[PDB]
């Protein structure tokens, strides 16, 4: 169900990403609303693209966790906290993580280009 | 003119650690990839390790790959090789050389263009 | 690995050649065979890069050549002051980057 | 040409997917039509995404053929039938196949995350 | 900055692609303008898709350079030219390169499918 | 408390097959990764196979990759191991254990935290 | 139904190069994969190379990969094998055969069916 | 390589089995074991493909079998024209495509 | 594989150590070295994990450490009830998941 896992723990909720992905695409003001929904979707897809995640729903990266963003251990984060609480907890760090992801992907792509250049 | 000057320790016990650092002058350091090579006192010269112009990629001879690390700092015009777990076979004069690789946008080289004086490493 | 003669000789003013051979994969696959002149006590300096191209600062006496899996350096008009330990080097692909031969004396 | 292979066999038609795909993007009512066409395009792109097929036109998957959907042999399906006939042949099974593809990709991504975790 | 590298050399300018990529997305005619911007973005993304580059800013292919399109060396192209000058010099060849890229990706996809078919 | 009990057959001949099965209790079966290990009378401990918490991923030592299969039934809280050929060198007491791997949402393990009683496989 | 005819050289000096060309009737080359398989002068059959229906993919045994190249021209209905270095262990009767693989739009063959009469290559 | 008996001895009215044994991984994994009949002086003719399949032009007296890491060709009703060198061949995967045995003279 | 001593011993109440030596690549790179205490007639019981971490239900006198390409288990205050075969185990990467030593008897 849509948002059915919203109250579930982050671990359990990670198994329903395709429900949200499928459902998010489900007088002039109505056409404006549809166009804006499309623009938000495309901006999110572009943001995943620039990070090098392509179409993956769970994208693992090369950016280390700083521990200043949140000092909780992995078990506490995934088993005893929801995505709403987690998202609020790190709302002040999201743009820093996004910048680091873009820089990491740019370095990865340049490194791949140079490796491919080797005969 | 281009100059490459190696500075580092020349005597270590087997199993120790040495960092050999090459200072560059006369050219834009960050514009070239470069490498470390070595020559045993009585043998020919061989390649040891290669680092990309940005430092993102490193390559080593398999016989040393598990114990040598090549690194660079473009802002300090400094190349370095950190050697660990040295074996008796690692005694040699090591040389800093610029060339051997091009980062895709410039024409290829696959040769060592500029050479330093070298430094003797005794195990 | 690469095989190179331990020595060559000849009179002043004569043309001499130094051969460089090795496994056919490493030489045949990649056309990047360089030569260096290492005077005793000095670091090697570039003499030839690529199969035939000469770097700036090297006289016309030094010229590279390749045929099949055999590469060579020709020294025309050999001078007495040219004597050095000569080495050949070649690109060996992505798993092994460079292979060097032995030194040739004069 | 666009749909030129529509009457050709499935095998031959598989070599013309590029022209048909490129022509999918090519007062208020026409703007609504453009928005609807974009929405349908993005629905197809998202369906490919959740299956892990966003990067290519021909995407092989890990879901086996049930054989209850159609018991025709491979040669018959590709050399004799057209794509319209094939669409009719399995029109009753699309909602099952898509769900299985979704589950397969979800398991594949989780497996990739577990494999990346190995030191 | 956005288009800050427009006057820079092609090599240096290749490191700023992230900014323009993010800046491509950022009353009937305002809605029409947004729809047209979306259509152009999607056409470019589909064109990268058919080339197998949907997830990358920089991607290499197997299509060789003709050398008749431009006989400049890489040093001259990347260090002594701007992207505007380069775009002008190959304005008569761009659609040919695009066609060759599409054919190359089709051959790569068919060859990949056949390699995957082997047990 | 936590319990893990090995069951299965006894005497086998070369060229045959044998299925072993472990029953778990006292914890959530699906929450832990598991493995099969063996102790021969003339050997020390060795690892044979590793299975994830879901069961999708399996790993084996090179010496058995072509013969052994590790699988799990989460609804029955039962771990299974299917072996073939059963060579004379495979005679040992076999054990199953919890731990040794983690889902990447749980902390790192790489240890065998709980060991069963064991069962003797005799060729 | 199908006839395969091979044209090529005979006795050649070591170190040279040969091209063996197979022409055929009864089928379109673009619809079938083809291979080169050789008869050892005193023993049995050994597969040398396989090329896909479209010609995009080529496969070799490791013992020949560095010397043999398989190539296809569907417009000329011509298959060819180019051999270099000519090690004297390459003496054999080389046969042209169809099959060996499919393109996943036809049931996989994984066997050879039609055979030519071969050509004897000696060194 | 695959093993195969160097020869068998057939006779009228009897059945003969020509065995073939290879690596258990390649034979067990890939159920694509074919048999060919090579008449002396002629190219090999395909007789059997797959474990139990037969091509057009070959009568039912030729039948394949597979078990474990072994395979065989069973021939009954032996004819004078059946006296030829039989070969087995099997698929080995992507790194090596086919493994061949030697010839068995009837 | 890992190397352990065949046996150690000491007076009751004495502190002793058991060494474990493996290849420097796997022990150095991977900080996942554990020790198990297997009493005769019983299955092995985990005593030390993460080089210095103790599971619950385990005596505080049991400890361990890592250095270089080796690791050790330290048992302070030896009791008569501590007679067991001690084993070391370490993670060896993706190609080899675990490496083990032999038993050390108290
Ligand atoms: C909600 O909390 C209860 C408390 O035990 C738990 O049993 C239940 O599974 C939780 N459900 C979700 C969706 O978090
Ligand atoms: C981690 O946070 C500290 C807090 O100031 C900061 O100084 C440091 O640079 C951060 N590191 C990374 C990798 O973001
Ligand atoms: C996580 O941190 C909390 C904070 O008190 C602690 O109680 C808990 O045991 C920790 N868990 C792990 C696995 O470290
Ligand atoms: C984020 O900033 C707000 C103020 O803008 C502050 O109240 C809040 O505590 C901050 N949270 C973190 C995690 O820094
Ligand atoms: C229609 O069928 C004929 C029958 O041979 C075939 O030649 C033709 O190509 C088919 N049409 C298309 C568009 O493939
Ligand atoms: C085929 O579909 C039927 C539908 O009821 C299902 O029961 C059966 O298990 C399926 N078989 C396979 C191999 O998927
Ligand atoms: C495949 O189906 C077609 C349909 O007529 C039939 O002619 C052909 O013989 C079938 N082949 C096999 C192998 O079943
Ligand atoms: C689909 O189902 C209907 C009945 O629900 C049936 O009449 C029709 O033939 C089916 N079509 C296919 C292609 O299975
Ligand atoms: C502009 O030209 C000057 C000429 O000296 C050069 O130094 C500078 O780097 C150039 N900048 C760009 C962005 O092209
Ligand atoms: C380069 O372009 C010319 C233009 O006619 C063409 O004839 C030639 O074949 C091309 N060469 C390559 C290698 O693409
Ligand atoms: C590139 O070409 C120009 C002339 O077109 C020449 O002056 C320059 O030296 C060339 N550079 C290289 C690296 O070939
Ligand atoms: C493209 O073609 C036009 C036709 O007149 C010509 O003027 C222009 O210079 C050409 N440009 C290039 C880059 O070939």
């Amino acid at each position: 169900g849509f948002l059915g896992a919203a109250g579930s723990t982050m671990g359990a909720a990670s198994m329903t990403l395709t429900v949200q992905a499928r459902n998010l695409l489900s007088g002039i003001k109505q056409l404006q609303a549809r166009v804006l929904a499309v623009e938000h979707y495309l901006r999110d897809q572009q943001l995943l693209g620039i990070w090098g995640c392509s179409g993956k729903l769970i994208c693992c990266t090369n950016v280390p966790w700083n521990s200043s963003w949140s000092n909780r251990n992995l078990s506490e984060i995934w088993d005893n906290m929801t995505w709403l609480q987690w998202d609020k907890e790190i709302s002040n760090y999201t743009q820093i993580i996004y910048g680091l992801l873009e820089e990491s992907q740019n370095q990865q792509e340049k490194n791949e280009q140079d490796l491919l250049a080797l005969d | 003119e281009v100059q490459l000057v190696e500075t580092g320790g020349g005597l270590v016990q087997p199993g120790g650690s040495l960092k050999l650092s090459c200072r560059a002058s006369g050219y834009t350091f960050s514009s070239f990839a470069m490498s470390w090579v070595r020559q045993a006192p009585g043998k020919g010269l061989e390649w040891v390790s290669l680092i990309n112009d940005r430092g993102g990629l490193t390559f080593y001879v398999d016989s040393v790959k598990g114990r040598f690390t090549i690194s660079r700092d473009n802002s300090k015009n400094t190349l370095s090789l950190q050697m660990h777990s040295l074996r008796d076979g690692d005694t040699a004069v090591y040389y800093c050389a610029t060339g051997g690789m091009s980062s895709a946008l410039q024409s290829s080289k696959y040769y060592f263009d500029f050479w330093g004086q070298g430094a003797l490493v005794t195990v | 690995a690469l095989t190179q003669p331990p020595s060559v000789s000849g009179s002043p003013g004569q043309s001499v050649t130094i051969s460089c051979t090795g496994t056919s994969s490493d030489i045949g696959s990649y056309n990047y065979v360089s030569w260096y002149q290492q005077h005793p006590g000095k670091a090697p300096k570039l003499m030839i890069y690529d199969v035939t191209q000469r770097p700036s600062g090297v006289s016309d006496r030094f010229s590279g050549s390749k045929s099949g899996n055999t590469a060579s350096l020709t020294i025309s008009g050999l001078q007495a002051d040219d004597e050095a330990d000569y080495y050949c080097s070649a690109y060996a692909g992505r798993q092994t980057f460079y292979i060097f031969g032995g030194g040739t004396r004069l």
